[PDB]
């Protein structure tokens, strides 16, 4: 079998060349695109990297670049997870949080009242 | 831990495999250097042979170190033989690259704080 | 206990009972489709595109406005409700134009994510397509009625949060229109505002107009600094250039809602900017030179100055990193004597723990309150969605405002009290009524001005104020605790500034001939060289020119807000960190960088070198400045309200009249207020 | 084509009349089509093979892994038992009986 | 700044411009309501589009369709 | 039916018969299309930056076969081979020039096809 | 329904429910999961002990010959707590039937190689330790194929980005064609695609 | 209508080359200091 | 000088600094009526170890550490630097 259980905080490198110290993680949640009210694009986290210097190309003004990483997301599936693969390689991150909004009160009927203010007019 | 090693136990059969192979790059270093018929001197081989194997020394778990050995072990399939034709073993050396300034004052002059 | 279980598709949930389908479908995770509903408006039910098949009944209901009875099964699909939503989604993609190559919402526009999921193949009309004709609203609206697909959403509004009533429907039958009927303007607080609640692409934004698609854009998000209640934002990037901002739909502030200057005020940001340090010479001549010019000028000259010769001042819209390198600069060579722009009067406490110098109730506790004081300020035209929660809350449940002091153009019905400061003094008698509802209320609620604060007489209300505040404090208090006297602000990195401890109200500055000094104020023109000294030098660090730059001696090219990892306070404490999405433009750099390379280059050098060891550093002196997004529950203002009792300074006599104008003092304002051509566009255009 | 049109666009001369037509035109090379998740395999008869694609769909309209089997794989690894006992001259005459194309052993 | 890469190479440049030839159209008239516009032919050019000309004689070009259209 | 060297179209009298609506943008696989539109001072938006990357240029053709307005067309002449690489990148007073080499070995062709597609 | 829909049938979607159902009746050791495709295909999820002797009890029998290894592939998925999914494909030439065996691992846990069970997993096997690093078990010759000689990405997992990190350039400095850090002329311009309002009725998550 | 006389080449440098170039605007705008006089 | 400022540390709950918290009861009303020039500073929440700092000599830091005191202890312990 030879199982030997041990323990270590799993930390991994030689794969990638000096940017585990340089750059720091994002972990967040995309909330809703306003021109529109589509709540599908909801319920994955996903990551994004540090931006670095974008400069004009002397010769037709494109976004030529340095900053090699500059496009990464991943499609996570909760926050338990989340910060299980960002220790699982080891560089630093940090964390927002998930808003979800009230549920709410809202009820057609009472927008004709007797000596209410909650009176529409003008429909 | 419930996962099977690869080769190791227990850091004594894998400290051990660190300084057996150490001994082939060594004499390897005099023994290539007239081969890919590239002009530095001997004793700069023998400098960056040590160099790779100092760094990772901050390693405190088993079958890394393992899956190092399997690293180190496939760069000698092509060292002994010849399959990297005088340009990948003069990849090991930054030599035209620029220098990285790495100091504080030095890095404020030019860019925005790459 | 009060709940009924609705077998949603045959599958049990709890809701209470009086709520609507919407939110039952919703809660379980689906979507049926919304034209004619929102959230955070009213209901109306008239785009009839929600149509659920009812279990046992032949007809069809529409979930917005009716309730749920005992437990249905509401049968989502069906083989009847995709024959009506087919239905009713093909008579209205008839009547309408064939755009979207040009229609500038063509990315997101709900005829066009509904339309491929739901609805029909072909269509089968065959000839028709009616064509109305459109107008011009104001120099923002970019108003093209023809699509207009008449969801009565923009209408409501006028009625709703906005309170200028200005929009109606007029005709009938296929022939409606929704227009204003005469030429007149609309133009407030919000106005722009409405380009995000249009569904359609019927109506969009004026200088925006013909730029890129939405499929191109980088969507990082991020925090406003032009008011001091903070925004909650989203840029969006092309190639490295600043498109256009959306509100990001935060819930406690920034609703679905943002402010309408905020909006529009990208456009100076990138239009009357300095980007490189320029050198004294001698006359009035300013060029430019090399960096490693101007930092070895300065250098000697700190080592030079010694004792209160040097000073500061910083009243703008820096963050809070670069408000401690200069502090613990200015101060590790042991020589204070800095202040800020804004006039704060500091008689017995503010710096120490404060206690009153934040706003104490929660934007969230507003919609609580039941009795609403307040003087000496106009709340339309400064913090504007603070107005949108007190019109929300002023509906929907009784709520009573009473005002003292220059009637200004309010929505709802507030009433002049009163116009003199002697009006305070009497309040903690028993004279101009109302007179004990404000201690005969439930959640009282008595909010101060900064713009009357700012006169002479701060010092002589702040206890007056404060006076009555605490007796209704000591009286029951609300139950509870509930903390009723609240201040407000309208500098973003002024109570940010005030808490790393620095002296409020330009006195120390006011007093000494100081040789060399820093702007980071830097456009409010309180300090010239008329109060100055003769004519030493003074550095001038920031990001334009208006006001203080032509008036310097050395000027240094920094990073505005939307370039660096920032770290702003609001009114009550939270801390929003803005982040990097463009970098900046020019030889400028990061604006505490700079402190510590001007340290390298004198003799002393700070201990610490990247911006985590910026935040180390920033642990030291605060720490609720690490923790974001929380307002902890601390106010202990029983000692320090008699504290300020030792101060006995009396009233001036004065009409309390605020800066604000009419409408006009909303527009220019900041820096790049006075920047953008956007805003001086619409400006001109209210004057005529 | 296909009739339903939530996979074809439509005709040229339908493009340009109906309203129906845009939205179902403009919307399909924005994005591509929905297609559902589950993994799906097949092969067919490439002239010189088998032609194994595992395509991974994930749910949207950009897919997940795309791993492609082509001949070669199999058709050269076998070099080895087919080479041995025989000249260097054979070996050339060994490998255009394959038909071995690179490029396409890039699988 | 840029002016030193064409040095002997003539700088091959457009002639013409569509910035401005629009205005010398005939600007066309019908006097009725609405207007299909298939300009440059049918089942070519811009797509069909209904305009309202009530109001200052005009209909704004279609956007599409270019040509300067009116009553 | 034979594809090649690109080229814009424009109505009877000039009139750019491109709208600018970034569709050819979008479903172009080597992304060697860019554009940088604006409101020009009549009112109707065009174009500023136009670039055809025809190193990268794969020959997809599929910007033929989405502009609605139908204004890119790969036109039918293989004359090319330059001699630099800082030549063959495409900007827009090239296309229009090019456009305006020929139009009836173009307008021929299209009215011969469009039946078909 | 009407035309142009696929017109699905019965009988392989009943034999193939027949035929995997007493599989892992008679190995209950190493089966955790099957499931049948609703288009005639079949998953054995297997958890890699029994590697080997699944294999070799689908390497012969008189009811299934299945000695066609056709598709060894290797697919990553993140956010799973064990990375990887090797996936196999066989074939039965006697029977025409496609089956796939799903056998999960993690990065360091190694697997127990098919190398005597298949002699067409030589160059296949090699392949995931170039591009993963999946350490395979006693392999008789493991090297490095259809990759450079100085890399040290092991590239088709998530974290590598698009390009590396060693765009290569030549000099005249003395003879050397040198590596150097990347640049490039142009962004790679990231798109923003998916659409909201959820298509799908079939695949609806637990709400939560 | 907007077509050319004859014909033209596609040759290398006839000294003509097209050589292309930006077309774009100058985004920033930076700013002018103030005159000479104090 | 000494010195410049002071720093006062606390937690709102996590009751070691109740006698912080007592101590704003017994002296900050008479403590800041003495000396009325010295901006001594009151932060929120430390939630572990509520330092006291005090900052002084071409700013240097002097942190006295107090984990959890009496109503005496914290008001001993403050005249240590106040009177130096
Ligand atoms: S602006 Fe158009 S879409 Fe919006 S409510 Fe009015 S008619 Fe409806
Ligand atoms: S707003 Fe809707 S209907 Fe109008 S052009 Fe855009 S997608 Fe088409
Ligand atoms: S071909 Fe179409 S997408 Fe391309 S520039 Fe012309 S109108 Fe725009
Ligand atoms: S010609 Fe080919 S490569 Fe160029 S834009 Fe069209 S499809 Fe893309
Ligand atoms: S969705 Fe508003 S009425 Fe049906
Ligand atoms: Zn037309």
């Amino acid at each position: 079998i030879t199982v030997d259980e041990k323990l270590d905080i799993t930390t991994i490198t030689g794969v990638p060349e000096e940017h585990i110290k340089t750059r720091k993680a994002r972990i967040f949640v995309p909330a809703r695109n306003n021109m529109q009210s589509g709540v599908n694009n909801t319920k994955k986290w996903k990551m994004e990297f540090d931006t670095r210097e974008r400069w004009e190309n002397p010769l037709m003004g494109w976004a030529s670049t340095a900053d090699p990483l500059s496009n990464l997301v991943l499609t996570f599936s909760t926050k338990e997870d989340a910060v299980a693969f960002a220790e699982k390689n080891g560089w630093s991150y940090d964390v927002e949080e998930r808003k979800v909004p009230k549920p709410k009160s809202k009820s057609y009927g009472a927008n004709f009242s007797w000596n209410k203010r909650t009176r529409v007019s003008t429909k | 831990t419930s996962v099977k090693p690869i080769f190791s136990r227990d850091m004594n059969e894998a400290k051990r495999r660190v300084r057996e192979l150490y001994r082939a790059w060594y004499r390897e270093v005099p023994n290539t250097v007239h081969l890919f018929q590239l002009d530095i001197s001997v004793k700069q081989g023998r400098d960056k042979v040590r160099e790779m194997f100092k760094k990772n020394a901050h390693i405190t778990d088993p079958r890394v170190v393992d899956l190092l050995v399997i690293k180190g072990k496939m760069e000698l399939e092509e060292t002994i033989k010849v399959w990297k034709q005088r340009t990948h073993v003069m990849r090991f050396f930054h030599e035209t690259e620029a220098p990285r300034p790495k100091d504080f004052l030095s890095k404020f002059y030019v860019g925005h704080d790459p | 206990s009060n709940l009924i279980e609705v077998f949603v598709d045959g599958q049990s949930v709890m809701v209470e009972p009086g709520t609507t389908v919407l939110q039952a479908c919703e809660k379980v995770g689906m979507q049926i489709p919304r034209f004619c509903y929102h959230e955070r408006l009213s209901v109306a039910g008239n785009c009839r595109m929600c149509l659920v098949e009812i279990e046992k009944a032949p007809k069809v209901v529409a979930a917005c406005a009716m309730p749920v009875m005992k437990g249905w099964n509401i049968l989502t699909n069906s083989e009847k409700t995709k024959k009506a939503r087919e239905g009713v989604m093909e008579f209205l993609l008839a009547n309408h134009p064939l755009d979207c190559p040009i229609c500038d919402q063509g990315g997101e526009c709900d005829l066009q994510d509904q339309s491929m999921m739901f609805g029909s193949d072909r269509s089968r009309f065959l000839e028709g397509k009616r064509a109305v004709e459109d107008k011009n609203i104001g120099p923002l609206v970019k108003t093209i009625m023809t699509r207009c697909i008449q969801c009565t959403r923009c209408i409501r509004f006028a009625s709703e949060i906005a309170g200028v009533d200005d929009l109606g429907t007029t005709g009938r039958g296929n022939d409606m229109q929704v227009g204003t009927y005469i030429e007149k303007m609309f133009m407030s607080e919000l106005s722009g505002n409405i380009i995000d609640i249009c569904p359609v692409g019927a109506l969009t934004s004026k200088p925006y107009a013909f730029t890129a698609r939405p499929w191109e854009t980088r969507k990082t998000e991020s925090i406003d600094v032009m008011d001091a209640v903070g925004s909650n934002i989203v840029v969006s990037t092309r190639t490295g250039e600043v498109m256009r901002i959306l509100p990001r739909m935060h819930e406690d502030i920034n609703e679905e809602w943002i402010s309408d200057k905020t909006r529009f005020a990208y456009d100076g940001l990138k239009r009357q900017r300095l980007t490189e340090p320029m050198v004294r010479n001698e006359k009035g001549l300013l060029t430019h030179t090399t960096w490693e010019d101007a930092l070895s000028r300065v250098a000697g000259m700190l080592q030079s100055f010694q004792g209160n010769d040097v000073a500061a001042i910083a009243g703008g819209l820096v963050d809070a990193e670069a408000l401690i390198a200069l502090k613990d600069l200015l101060n590790r060579v042991d020589s204070d004597t800095l202040c800020t722009e804004e006039v704060f009067p500091t008689a017995g406490a503010g710096t120490d723990l404060r206690s009153n110098y934040l706003l104490n109730t929660t934007i969230a506790g507003v919609e609580e309150a039941d009795v609403v004081l307040l003087v000496g300020t106009n709340p339309r035209f400064e913090a504007p969605l603070f107005n949108a929660r007190i019109r929300k809350s002023w509906l929907h449940n009784d709520l009573k405002v009473a005002l003292i002091g220059s009637p200004v153009d309010l929505t709802y019905r507030y009433d002049h009290l009163g116009d003199s400061p002697k009006i305070l003094q009497d309040i903690a008698s028993g004279s101009h009524p109302f007179s004990q509802v404000l201690q005969e209320a439930k959640k009282p609620m008595v909010i101060l001005g900064s713009s009357a604060l700012q006169r002479n007489d701060g010092a002589a209300i702040l206890a007056a104020v404060s006076n009555i505040a605490q007796k209704i404090r000591t009286s029951s208090g609300v139950t509870g605790d509930w903390k009723v006297m609240n201040i407000l602000h309208r500098i973003a990195s002024q109570v940010a500034a005030l808490d790393l401890g620095y002296k409020p109200g330009v006195e120390a500055i006011q007093k000494n001939p100081p040789k060399m000094l820093f702007l980071l104020g830097a456009d409010g023109g309180c300090i010239t060289r008329q109060d100055l000294p003769k004519d030493c030098f003074i550095v001038y660090q920031g990001h334009h020119g208006d006001v203080g730059a032509p008036i310097a001696d050395v000027i240094l090219p920094g990073a505005a807000y939307t370039e660096k990892s920032a770290t702003y306070v609001n009114t009550e404490g939270r801390a929003q960190q803005t982040k990097v999405a463009v970098t900046p433009p020019g030889l400028a750099r990061e604006d505490w960088k700079i402190i510590r390379a001007l340290s390298e280059i004198a003799g002393m050098t700070l201990p610490y070198d990247t911006l985590d060891q910026v935040r180390n550093r920033l642990e030291e002196v605060s720490p609720n400045l690490v923790r974001y997004d929380d307002v902890e529950g601390a106010n202990y203002f029983q000692q320090a309200s008699e504290l300020s009792k030792l101060v006995n300074q009396q009233l001036l006599a004065d009409p309390l009249v605020p800066p604000q104008l009419t409408i006009k003092d909303f527009y220019m304002t900041d820096s790049i207020s006075r920047a953008s051509q956007t805003m001086a566009k619409c400006v001109k255009a209210v004057t005529e | 084509k296909v009739d339903d049109a939530k996979v074809s666009p439509p005709k040229r001369a339908e493009m340009k009349t109906s309203m129906e037509s845009l939205i179902h035109h403009f919307k399909l090379y924005t994005e591509g089509y929905q297609v559902p998740p589950g993994a799906t395999y097949t092969a067919i008869e490439a002239p010189k093979g088998e032609f194994g694609v595992y395509l991974v769909s994930d749910g949207s309209s950009r897919p997940y892994r795309c791993k492609i089997k082509a001949p070669g794989f199999a058709h050269l690894a076998g070099l080895d038992k087919m080479s041995k006992g025989h000249m260097l001259a054979d070996v050339v005459a060994i490998i255009g009986t394959q038909d071995i194309v690179f490029g396409e052993v890039d699988r | 700044y840029r002016k030193v890469r064409f040095v002997g190479r003539q700088k091959e440049v457009n002639e013409n411009f569509a910035i401005d030839l629009i205005a010398e159209q005939p600007v066309s008239q019908v006097g009725s309501r609405v207007i299909s516009c298939d300009g440059g032919g049918g089942a070519l050019g811009h797509p069909r589009v209904y305009i309202n000309l009530d109001k200052e004689t005009k209909t704004g070009t279609c956007g599409y369709c270019g040509l300067q259209f009116r009553q | 039916r034979f594809r090649g060297e690109h080229a814009l179209r424009r109505y009877p009298s000039g009139e750019e018969r491109c709208i600018a609506c970034k569709l050819c943008e979008a479903v172009c696989p080597a992304q060697a299309i860019t554009i940088e539109a604006e409101p020009r001072a009549d009112g109707s938006r065009r174009t500023t930056r136009y670039d055809i990357d025809m190193t990268k240029c794969i020959y997809c053709g599929f910007c033929q076969e989405a502009c609605p307005v139908d204004a890119i067309v790969e036109g039918p002449n293989f004359e090319f081979s330059t001699e630099t690489h800082e030549e063959l990148l495409y900007n827009k007073e090239k296309l229009l020039n090019n456009g305006d080499k020929w139009e009836a070995e173009i307008a021929a062709n299209i009215q011969a096809d469009y039946l078909y597609r | 329904t009407r035309p142009t829909v696929r017109p699905r049938n019965d009988v392989a979607h009943k034999q193939l429910s027949a035929f995997g159902e007493y599989v892992a009746e008679i190995l209950p050791k190493y089966v955790q999961q099957v499931q049948v495709s609703c288009f005639n295909e079949l998953e054995i999820c297997i958890h890699p002990d029994g590697v080997i002797p699944v294999l070799t009890f689908l390497r012969d029998h008189s009811n299934a010959q299945f000695k066609s290894l056709a598709d060894l592939t290797a697919v990553d998925i993140p956010t799973r707590q064990n990375r990887f999914e090797i996936v196999y494909n066989l074939l039965s030439l006697r029977f025409n039937s496609r089956i796939r065996v799903k056998t999960y691992t993690d990065e360091l846990t190694p697997i127990e190689s098919s190398v005597p069970v298949y002699k067409a997993a030589n160059w296949y096997e090699r392949e995931i330790w170039d591009m993963f690093g999946v350490f395979f078990a006693n392999h008789p010759d493991l090297r490095r194929i259809l990759t450079d000689y100085g890399f040290e990405g092991h590239p088709f997992r998530k974290d590598f980005p698009l390009s590396g990190y060693v765009e290569l350039r030549y000099d005249d400095e003395v003879k050397r064609v040198v590596a150097e850090p990347v640049e490039l002329a142009q962004e790679f311009r990231k798109f923003d695609l998916n659409s909201p309002w959820e298509a799908f009725p079939a695949y609806r998550q637990p709400p939560e | 209508k907007f077509i050319w006389t004859n014909h033209k080449f596609n040759l290398s440098g006839t000294p003509q080359q097209y050589v292309p170039y930006s077309t774009t605007r100058k985004k920033i705008q930076e700013w002018v200091p103030p005159s000479t006089p104090y | 000088l000494g010195l410049r400022e002071i720093r006062i540390h606390l937690c709102q709950r996590s009751p070691g600094s109740q006698g912080v918290r007592d101590f704003i009861e017994k002296r900050y009303v008479e403590l800041k009526k003495a000396n009325p020039d010295l901006p001594i500073l009151i932060r929120e929440c430390s939630d572990v170890q509520p330092k006291l700092w005090a900052r002084y000599a071409f700013g240097q830091e002097k942190n006295v550490s107090l984990n959890n005191f009496s109503a005496d202890q914290v008001t001993r312990a403050l005249e240590n630097v106040l009177s130096s």
